[PDB]
């Protein structure tokens, strides 16, 4: 369950390791998001950040 | 030839490393089973833009462009026009040139023809304020995007100069293993062809989601009329969350459709940067990849770089294998002796002069 030994195991799919770790290509730029409804009431409380900022 | 890839995942990726190593790679089984099989217009495009900026490369396409066959060139650069065709916009040509430009012979001084933004790619504004800091971060010291023209979907007519005056041996060794400050929200808030209405709405979105924050947020309104604001109505926003002591940024960005409601666009964006920066260390997920090219391609050194147990996704395990099989160069990553967050220190060993 050691994700840096995980990661060179090509016997096992990327899902696969994350999966087993806790608990899809660079050709799209722009990272995945979860819908705006989920995220919209996720951010009403900007609490869970409040230590990154001065 | 012989290092071997399956499918049309990680396309520029590959090329990039091909090129940056200057090993010979094969990319087969591209799109095998589809009904259009083989290459896309914009990844046969990006090809010929590889072919201009280098000297000497050996490029072979299957008759149904399932197979490339790529022999890397050295990188020249020199001044020249990439036409981008419509499939793709700008960034998604500019974006793999910000690999190579430091390190090519002769400065990029490239002009980029076409659609200036869409859903899935690098907008202008990702570039300029989300990638182009961390190249700074790493030593490349004169970099720009010039926008001489937007062109928004469906039409374009936008137009874009890419100019690296930096040329460095290699990227300096990254040392970063805390989780840089954010001193203020900006952004760039744009419209093209239409009244400056839409851009104060996108703006008012963002701000009744960051109005929360205890940071200033300061978003530009950036209204494009007439000739230079390209052939189509449209709209779009970057945010980015700034760090003033070194200079490290995140950020997040999208653009609206036709009939969509700008105050809606602006919120969304908002929410995404918010969700960014709770993903992310040193850097956000959108600069990950090309940070950890860097390191990779630094000198006979080891760098550190914090990263977030939330970036360690699937991306990011493929591009490890990638680098890999071309470098064979593993990320090494430890915890943080931290009790307040589950972040990890990628550590990892520039090739230098190492064959």
């Amino acid at each position: 369950w050691n994700i840096g030994k995980l990661i060179y195991m090509d016997n096992i799919s990327p899902e696969e390791c994350i999966r087993r770790w806790r608990g899809v290509d660079l050709e799209k730029f722009v990272p995945y998001f979860d819908t705006f409804e989920k995220l919209a009431k996720k951010w009403k409380s900007v609490d869970a950040i409040k230590e990154r900022f001065l | 030839k012989y290092t071997t890839f399956q499918g049309s995942q990680n396309f520029r990726l590959r090329i990039v490393l091909a090129t940056l190593s200057g090993k010979p790679i094969k990319i087969e089984k591209i799109r095998s089973g589809d009904l259009n099989p083989g290459l896309k217009d914009y990844e046969v495009s990006f090809l010929r833009l590889i072919e201009s900026v280098t000297n000497g490369s050996v490029i072979e396409i299957s008759y149904t462009g399932t197979t490339v066959i790529y022999r890397p060139g050295i990188i020249v650069g020199g001044a020249s026009t990439h036409i981008c065709p419509s499939s793709k916009p700008v960034g998604y040509f500019v974006e793999p040139m910000l690999y190579l430009a430091p390190f090519s012979k002769k400065k990029f001084s490239i002009l980029f023809k076409g659609i200036t933004a869409s859903h899935n790619d690098a907008g202008i504004e990702a570039i300029k304020w989300g990638l182009m800091p961390v190249m700074e971060k790493f030593g490349v010291r004169e970099c720009a995007l010039h926008t001489l023209k937007r062109g928004s979907p469906p039409l374009g007519g936008g137009e874009v100069h890419l100019v690296v005056d930096s040329l460095i041996a290699q990227p300096i060794t990254m040392h970063e293993i805390d989780r840089p400050i954010i001193s203020s929200i900006t952004g760039v808030a744009y419209s093209t062809r239409v009244s400056p209405s839409l851009v104060n709405r996108m703006i008012d979105g963002a701000k009744k989601v960051l109005k929360n924050l205890q940071c200033e947020v300061n978003i530009t309104a950036d209204v494009w009329r007439g000739e230079n604001s390209g052939k189509s109505p449209g709209w779009g926003i970057t945010l980015v969350a700034q760090s003033k002591q070194k200079g490290w940024s995140y950020f997040a960005e999208d653009i609206g459709d036709a009939g969509s409601i700008p105050e809606e666009l602006g919120e969304k964006v908002a929410c995404q940067l918010l969700e960014e920066i709770s993903k992310s260390a040193a850097v956000g997920r959108n600069q990950l990849p090309l940070a950890i090219v860097y390191m990779v391609i630094g000198k006979e050194d080891i760098g550190r770089l914090r990263i977030n147990k939330e970036q360690i996704d699937e991306r990011f395990i493929i591009l490890l294998r990638d680098i890999k099989k071309i470098f064979n160069t593993e990320v090494f990553l430890k915890p943080v002796d931290e009790a307040d967050n589950e972040d990890m220190i990628a550590t990892i060993k520039g090739i230098g002069f190492t064959n």
